[PDB]
């Protein structure tokens, strides 16, 4: 069955309160009271280059080199890929190259 | 040798930067979510560098920034393995990331 | 931008326009204070389906409760209008 | 560099020259031209000023040493002067050889990933080295517990020299 | 949820429930539309051909046949609209729905944010504090000495005056704060 | 073709059997408790919309379900050969178990160690 | 525009 | 595969497992069976730096294929020439162990018509 | 940016995201169809897998009977 | 670890197979997808897995991000039986959607290629498990099975939404990222795998059944799935069967651990330790 | 404000909605929903969607850009 | 506060009047207010609430505590702690729980099964094992090159 006559005033009532309630929700106009663009390429990521990438590079690049290449064991790499036919920079020689390749099929 | 590493630890401090700019007091004054995603990309970029040198050389790395603690015979370091994986995934990661910081900055708008 | 907000206009609009794309209520004698059972001559099945039909406009269900309190399109937008907060 | 290649060997690099053969420009020397000429003057030029400033203010500090004190096993037992004397030298001892084995340690990890693919053939020496040190820090100080002491690691000492000298009569 | 719920269910709201549900459960199955519509007018001809019972245990038997026929049929993985409960937005603007009374503890500096709207605070309040009396008085009037009681409350009866427990109602969170 | 009710998994209320053989008995209890609900509802409603309340509302059945779980136990503890074989198992068993387990365990180290079987390979900080 | 107020706690403290 | 029905459904016992490849002397049906060749050498696999894996038979090829990709770093598909080659050895020596395998079948069926013989 | 919505008719929709759509998929069309043609080892191959049936005794080396 | 990932990977395509939800079914193919690389790490592959890795984080990041704007578009509303006619009425994520669904499943050199494929061919041609390899076929099949799902229910057929059309996918924050994700997914798989060192040596030498078996089981399971969704298309009730009850209800494993297993502990934890 | 389409145009012809209301008029049923349905099969949703039609998007131009990359090459070799 | 000892919960009751308070404490009906067995378990007068846990509460009700889902003054579970919404749920399923238990256990023995079956009849492709150099790359395995190992040979075919 349908609303009662008493919960459809109670209802009614309530919602009209309701609408009250939520038109004062509403901001006035002054709501709240608060007490060189360029172009992207040309400034935006300018200076967003040069403060948050290049000064943190900066002092990042000061404490790999003299911090931490001062000690002995910090960066430590593989050794590189020596093929036949190369030349070594640092000894000066260069190592023989490979066998003659008795296949030629493909 | 300098460059690679100096890339490594830029990406965590281009990483840690907006944190620090969040903990900073100036959020309310600068476009926080625009912000980091350029902070994301840059280190995509700087993470990219990397990339490229172990497609060339094929150089393995392991590189030991600071020392934690030493008790007896362990001594723990904070020590980063840069490895093919570790350069691989640092890079897809961050390009993965840059397009979720974007697309979260579309998405959770009225937030 | 997305999600436009709901104005009582447009509820009643589409409550009465779903009532007049059903096939039982002549579009004629369909008013806003237009009752089910008095002078739509509806029944309970009816009015079950219509309540179906208003949740499958507006993308939310009606629990049942107030579903079948619901008895007139005067009501049906009232109660869209207090859930959905639609002040004007 | 504080260090020295008697304490922290390294093999010496071994780079090939580059052969380009495609004709493209690489952007990795390209990156690394214009990394050292934006990044790596700068900073060599303040680390420079830096060290000329300190060499303005030049100070100096020595490392101690102490001289060897009598050892345990001369030392009456109950006379806690010559004892606690002899601790002490057996804790700093310790802490050396804790220190010992961190640097045999890091020297393996060096070797292990300098070699990379090749570290279960050209580590040898190195894990050899890392073996002998452990099977004697195991000799001289496991399993003495949370007090250790010199005592119990001459209490520990004479129980295996005993072992052994029991097995040598066989 | 406008309406509280009675003592028991009558076997009419049972049937209505149980139609709408399976309604669900079928459209739930048939996904496209045109199907939904040829077996939902199909389970609206098996209510109408059951619907003129008279005997009334026959019909509650059927009820409870048709229960049955529903627990063994029903998708098991129904549609749910995503505000409803069990839904993937249900309750997600819980942690905005912030109550009203944390504007009490508000500094004056940020009651000096917004004084128009602090204003009109006030306003509600006043009217607050004046039908709290009269509101419990009404409601002191309108309860019964004894018998029958449920969750259902009146209405304001007399000009210039508001429905009694009115300020949870009125006052609660909008649905969608920000 | 039957649901089986569960203590994990219950009766559905529209399926159980009693639903359809009502009673007068059962419809007039049903609407006591409603009564009862309802008391209760109106008297938390006028402490919630009360305005000069200015602390929170006492809930008086948390109170109680608080009390009956920390400190009315004890009082309403009588000692039952059931009750005391349970604390006994659940008190020792465990504990005896446990210390089979290690014992076990240890013993084994200990003889290996001893017979030198056992191989400390890098086993410096222990 | 149609905007609406924003119940939050206090902030400030 | 049909070996392995063939395995799991016919018989076992002329049908080999992958384990014990070959279980016949080398040189039995094989009058003079040269050994097998390797073209790179220990120094230089070590030096290429080639993990445990691929040191097989095709290291040479595999070690001008790196060459070229480390020479030609940029355009990075310019060693398509030594992929294919080092495929294609790996090719041969996927076939020299498919004859292997039958070889090994093929001296199961001829010792099982040796017991039947006997 | 901002459309204006429809209540039950199709949607107006803009010329950018048919283009950029269009243009993805044109995109992934093409770099399948130039692939496919350029290194079609997708299929089959290119090593043409043996039969090992058709391999001789005296070239798999086991003693004739 | 190879039987692990293979159970894993068989029950969850069996649960995406029935699901409604999209990001339930993208995450049971996320989950999918790594019991596929836990059978390439059972066998030794780790830098196929590796492989895997980067190639399937491509694929999720851009179907995930397809699917949020399907569901902000469509109004928080997320599940398929209320979605339709995407492809004409969403061009552009419908496009991104379809080049992830193909993806996933494997469509010749587009980024699945270079993993997915190898990942095949290794577990057709090394000596595994049987059955292992038997359900990670059924698996790759029905990978591509609930990927025609999400194309039918999602970009195909009628709209099933609420009328009142708040569509607006115009956004450049939306478009962007998606355009990024789209490149990748097409060409990342391709510079990926030739710029990587060669290891872990590939065998090539196989009959055509078992190289281009991925391939075939792909097309069969979109053309199956096609089948079943013309079929529910077709006019007529079935009755439900203890299969999609089992793959609609998650195996039964969720209800039935996170049921059993909490009731025993906080039970135990309450009517034994503390109390008694 | 909003303005909504006039309702009359939601008729039933063409429609599987149509073959649904003959499959319930041959069992002497009516559906009055069909109308409120009839929105989703009419107007720029009136179409076939087919699964070749969602996968070959695109594919003309792709072609073509193949196309002209042969031809590119073939050119420039 | 004003809770006294008449309102706490009390001991175990015998007698009919006992009953009837303790219902009447604890706002229940008296022919609905039943306490635990008298087994010495500590349980006292606090009720026996049927074992539901809140999820199958009416979830579009306004209950008083509404993440609870329970009324203001209402006698609260002894397992209320366990029966929230963030834990243990008892709701119906579409399917019995036996029937549930019944299709997991033999999905997982099936699995295992078939994997066992699996494992004893492996898949594996017609060749022979691979091929390596340099008796079977000793030294680079890591072997000792003071010592000689017995040498590897492998032949062409
Ligand atoms: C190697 C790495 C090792 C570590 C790895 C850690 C992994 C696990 C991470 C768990 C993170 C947990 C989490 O989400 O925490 C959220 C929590 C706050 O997040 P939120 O939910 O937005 O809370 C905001 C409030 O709800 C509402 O406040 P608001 O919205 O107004 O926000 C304003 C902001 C404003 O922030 C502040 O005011 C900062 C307060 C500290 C200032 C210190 C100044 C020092 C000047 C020296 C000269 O407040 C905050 O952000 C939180 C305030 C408390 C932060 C305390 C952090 C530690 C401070 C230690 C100081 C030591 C001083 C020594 C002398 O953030 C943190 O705990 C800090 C960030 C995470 C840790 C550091 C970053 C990672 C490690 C880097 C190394
Ligand atoms: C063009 C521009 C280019 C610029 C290039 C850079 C130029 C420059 O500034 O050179 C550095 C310049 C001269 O460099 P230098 O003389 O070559 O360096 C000698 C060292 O500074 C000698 O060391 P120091 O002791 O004199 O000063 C350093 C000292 C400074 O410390 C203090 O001042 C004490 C704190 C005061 C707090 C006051 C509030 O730091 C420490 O003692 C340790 C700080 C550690 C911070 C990070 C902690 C990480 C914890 C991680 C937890 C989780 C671990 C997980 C592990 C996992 C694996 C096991 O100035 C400094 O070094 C002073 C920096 C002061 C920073 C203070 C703020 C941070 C604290
Ligand atoms: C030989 C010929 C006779 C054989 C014989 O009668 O055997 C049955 C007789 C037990 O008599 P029953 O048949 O249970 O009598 C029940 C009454 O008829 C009916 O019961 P009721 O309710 O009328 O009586 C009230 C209550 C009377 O109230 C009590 O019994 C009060 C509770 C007494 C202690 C209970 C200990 C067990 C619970 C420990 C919980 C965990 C603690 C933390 C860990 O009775 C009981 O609770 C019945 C069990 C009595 C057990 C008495 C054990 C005495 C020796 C205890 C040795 C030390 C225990 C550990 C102490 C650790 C200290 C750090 O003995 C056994 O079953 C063998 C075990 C004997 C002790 C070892
Ligand atoms: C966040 C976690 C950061 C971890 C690294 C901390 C680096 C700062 C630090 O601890 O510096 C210590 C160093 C002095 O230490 P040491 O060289 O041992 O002393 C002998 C000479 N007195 O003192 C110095 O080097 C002083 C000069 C510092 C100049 C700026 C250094 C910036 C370093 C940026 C990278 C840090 C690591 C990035 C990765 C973090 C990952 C979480
Ligand atoms: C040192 C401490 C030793 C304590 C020994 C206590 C022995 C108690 C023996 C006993 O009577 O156990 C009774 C118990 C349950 O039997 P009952 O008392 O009838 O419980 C009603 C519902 N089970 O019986 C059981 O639980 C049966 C256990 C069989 C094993
Ligand atoms: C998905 C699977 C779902 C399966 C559900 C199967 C339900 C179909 C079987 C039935 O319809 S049995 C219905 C039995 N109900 C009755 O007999 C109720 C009859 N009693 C009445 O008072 C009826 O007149 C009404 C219709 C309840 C009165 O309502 P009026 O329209 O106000």
């Amino acid at each position: 069955s349908g609303y009662t006559p008493d919960e459809k005033l109670r209802l009614q009532q309530l919602r009209e309160l309701r609408r009250r309630w939520l038109k004062d929700q509403e901001l006035s106009p002054r709501e709240p009271v608060l007490p060189k663009n360029m172009v992207f390429k040309a400034y935006r990521s300018s200076l967003f280059a040069v403060s948050h990438v290049l000064i943190p590079m900066w002092f990042v690049h000061y404490y790999v080199k003299y911090h931490m290449a001062t000690k002995p064991y910090t960066i430590v790499s593989s050794k590189p890929r020596i093929f036949p036919g190369d030349t070594i920079l640092e000894t000066g020689e260069v190592i023989p190259p490979m066998r003659d390749f008795p296949d030629q099929h493909h | 040798m300098n460059i690679f590493t100096t890339s490594i630890l830029l990406i965590f401090i281009l990483l840690l930067s907006p944190i620090l700019i969040s903990m900073s007091n100036l959020i309310k004054h600068i476009n926080f979510p625009l912000y980091t995603t350029t902070s994301i990309k840059f280190s995509f970029i700087i993470s990219l560098l990397p990339l490229l040198m172990f497609f060339h050389n094929n150089m393995e790395y392991m590189i030991t920034t600071w020392h934690w603690v030493t008790m007896n015979s362990m001594e723990l370091k904070m020590s980063f393995k840069t490895d093919f994986f570790s350069i691989l995934f640092t890079s897809v990661a961050l390009f993965v990331t840059w397009s979720i910081m974007q697309f979260s900055s579309w998405y959770m708008h009225s937030d | 931008s997305d999600a436009p907000p709901l104005t009582l206009d447009g509820i009643k609009d589409r409550v009465l326009y779903v009532l007049k794309l059903y096939d039982k209520i002549d579009p004629e004698k369909l008013s806003v204070n237009s009752h089910f059972m008095k002078d739509l001559g509806l029944d309970s099945l009816d009015q079950v389906e219509i309540i179906m039909a208003m949740e499958d406009e507006f993308g939310f269900e009606i629990p049942d409760i107030d579903a079948e309190k619901l008895m007139c399109p005067q009501e049906i937008v009232d109660y869209i209008a207090d859930k959905k907060d639609v002040y004007e | 560099d504080s260090w020295d290649k008697d304490v922290y060997p390294e093999p010496p690099s071994r780079t090939p020259a580059p052969s380009p053969q495609t004709s493209l420009p690489n952007p990795i020397t390209y990156l690394t031209k214009a990394y050292d000429l934006v990044v790596d003057w700068p900073v060599t030029l303040v680390r420079e000023f830096i060290e000329r400033q300190h060499a303005k203010n030049r100070t100096y500090y020595y490392h101690r040493q102490y001289r060897r004190v009598p050892d345990i096993t001369e030392c009456k037992e109950g006379d806690v002067l010559c004892i606690y004397e002899a601790e002490m030298q057996w804790r700093r001892d310790f802490k050396v050889d804790q220190e010992i084995m961190n640097i045999i340690q890091e020297r393996l990890k060096a070797c292990q990933q300098r070699e990379g693919e090749n570290y279960q053939q050209n580590c040898a020496k190195e894990l050899e080295q890392f073996t002998k040190v452990t099977k004697a820090y195991q000799d001289r100080y496991l399993d003495l517990g949370a007090y250790y002491s010199a005592r119990k690691c001459l209490a520990k000492q004479k129980q295996r020299m005993l072992e052994e000298r029991k097995a040598a009569r066989q | 949820a406008f309406c509280a719920p009675p003592a028991y269910l009558t076997h009419q709201q049972k049937v209505l429930r149980l139609y709408k549900r399976a309604l669900r459960h079928l459209e739930s199955w048939c996904i496209h539309r045109d199907k939904y519509r040829y077996f939902a007018c199909l389970m609206r001809a098996r209510f109408e051909e059951h619907k003129n019972e008279k005997d009334m245990m026959r019909a509650t038997q059927l009820l409870r046949e048709a229960e049955e026929e529903f627990w063994q049929n029903q998708h098991p993985q129904p549609y749910i609209f995503p505000d409803s409960p069990g839904g993937t937005s249900f309750e997600r603007y819980e942690c905005y729905k912030v109550p009203e009374w944390c504007l009490d503890y508000w500094h004056p500096s940020e009651k000096a944010m917004y004084p128009d709207y602090f204003s009109k605070r006030e306003q509600w309040k006043k009217l607050r504090m004046e039908s709290w009396d009269r509101e419990v008085k009404q409601l002191q009037e309108e309860t019964s000495p004894d018998g029958i009681m449920t969750e259902a409350l009146p209405p304001a009866r007399r000009e210039g005056d508001l429905p009694p427990l009115w300020w949870h109602i009125v006052t609660r969170p909008r649905e969608r704060p920000t | 073709s039957k649901y089986k009710p569960a203590p994990l998994a219950t009766l559905p209320s529209t399926l159980d059997p009693a639903e359809y053989d009502v009673s007068p008995e059962t419809r007039r209890a049903q609407v006591e408790r409603l009564s009862i609900r309802a008391r209760l509802k109106r008297e938390y409603l006028l402490q919630y919309n009360d305005p000069k309340r200015v602390s929170h509302i006492e809930d008086p059945a948390l109170i109680r379900w608080t009390y009956a779980r920390s400190a009315n136990i004890y009082p309403n503890f009588r000692p039952t050969p059931k009750n005391s074989l349970l604390g006994a198992v659940a008190g020792f068993g465990p504990l005896i178990f446990w210390y089979y387990v290690f014992k076990t365990d240890r013993d084994r180290k200990e003889r290996l160690i001893q017979e030198g079987k056992l191989d400390r390979k890098f086993n410096i900080s222990y | 525009g149609k905007r609406l107020f924003v119940v939050k706690p206090s902030l400030y403290y | 595969g049909a070996h392995l029905t063939r395995r799991y459904l016919w018989d076992a016992s002329v049908e080999p497992d992958p384990e014990k490849i070959p279980s016949f002397p080398p040189d039995l049906g094989f009058p003079e069976r040269k050994e097998r060749v390797m073209v790179a050498t220990q120094q230089e696999m070590m030096d290429a730096q080639l993990t445990l894996q691929q040191r097989d038979y095709c290291a040479h090829y595999l070690i001008r294929l790196l060459k070229c990709k480390r020479d030609s770093f940029p355009n990075f598909l310019a060693c398509k020439h030594e992929q294919h080659d080092w495929d294609y050895c790996e090719h041969l020596d996927y076939v020299k162990r498919m004859k292997e395998f039958e070889r090994e079948r093929r001296l199961l069926q001829r010792k099982k018509r040796r017991a039947l013989k006997e | 940016v901002h459309i204006q919505p429809r209540y039950r008719e199709f949607p107006q929709l803009t010329r950018s995201q048919v283009i950029q759509g269009e243009f993805l998929s044109s995109l992934m069309w093409f770099w399948i169809l130039w692939r496919f043609w350029h290194d079609s080892d997708a299929v089959l191959g290119h090593f043409s897998y043996p039969d090992p049936s058709q391999w001789t005794d005296e070239e798999l080396g086991i003693p004739p009977d | 670890m190879l039987c692990l990932g293979a159970l894993t990977t068989l029950f969850t395509a069996i649960c995406a197979l029935t699901q409604n939800d999209i990001k339930k079914i993208i995450a049971f193919s996320t989950s999918s997808q790594l019991g596929l690389m836990m059978v390439t790490l059972g066998m030794n592959q780790p830098h196929l897995a590796f492989l895997h890795i980067c190639t399937h984080a491509f694929f999720k990041a851009m179907l995930f991000m397809c699917s949020g704007s399907i569901i902000h578009s469509l109004a928080d509303e997320q599940d398929i039986r209320k979605m339709g006619n995407i492809t004409k009425i969403m061009p552009f994520t419908s496009s991104c959607l379809v080049i992830g669904s193909l993806a996933l499943t494997g469509m010749p050199f587009l980024t699945g290629f270079y993993s997915k494929d190898l990942i095949i061919e290794a577990i057709n041609t090394c000596n595994t498990n049987a059955w292992a390899l038997l359900i990670t076929l059924i698996a790759t099949s029905m990978t591509a099975m609930y990927s025609m799902r999400i194309i039918y229910f999602v970009t195909m057929t009628k709209p099933r939404f609420p009328p009142l059309i708040s569509i607006n996918e115009n956004d450049p924050d939306l478009m962007n990222p998606i355009k990024r994700l789209a490149f990748g997914s097409i060409f990342a798989g391709f510079v990926i795998s030739y710029n990587i060192p060669p290891t872990s040596i590939p065998v090539l030498t196989m009959p055509w059944f078992l190289k281009t078996t991925a391939l075939i089981i792909s097309v069969l399971g979109f053309l199956i799935a096609l089948e079943l969704n013309n079929l529910t298309m077709k006019l007529s009730m079935n009755k439900a069967n203890p299969y999609s009850s089992f793959s609609t209800l998650l195996g039964f494993f969720p209800s039935i651990i996170h049921r059993i297993t909490p009731m025993k502990s906080l039970n135990l934890s309450l009517k034994t330790s503390l109390t008694l | 404000k909003m303005e909504l389409p006039d309702y009359r145009q939601w008729k039933i012809e063409g429609t599987p909605l149509e073959t649904v209301q003959k499959k319930l008029a041959a069992r002497g049923l009516r559906d009055p929903w069909a109308r409120n349905e009839a929105w989703r099969y009419m107007g720029g949703f009136a179409g076939n969607i087919t699964f070749p039609s969602v996968i070959l998007k695109g594919f003309k131009w792709g072609f073509a850009a193949f196309v002209v990359a042969l031809g590119a090459e073939y050119f420039l070799d | 506060f004003h809770m006294t000892k008449d309102m706490l919960p009390g001991s175990y009751p015998r007698t009919p009047e006992e009953r009837a308070a303790a219902a009447k404490k604890y706002n229940m009906r008296v022919e609905d207010y039943e306490p635990y067995p008298d087994d010495g378990m500590g349980y006292g007068d606090y009720p026996m609430l049927p074992n539901r846990s809140q999820h199958e509460r009416d979830p579009w009700y306004q209950w008083d505590h509404s993440e609870l889902r329970m009324n203001w003054g209402e006698p609260i579970h002894w397992d209320l702690d366990m029966y929230i919404r963030n834990r243990v749920d008892t709701s119906p399923t579409p399917v019995s729980w036996d029937v549930m238990c019944k299709h997991l256990f033999g999905f997982v023995a099936f699995m295992v099964f078939m994997f066992w079956v699996g494992h004893v009849f492996p898949s594996y492709q017609p060749v022979g094992p691979k091929q390596y150099p340099y008796n079977n790359l000793y030294l680079e395995r890591g072997g000792d090159p003071t010592k000689e190992p017995e040498p590897v040979v492998h032949y062409d075919i």
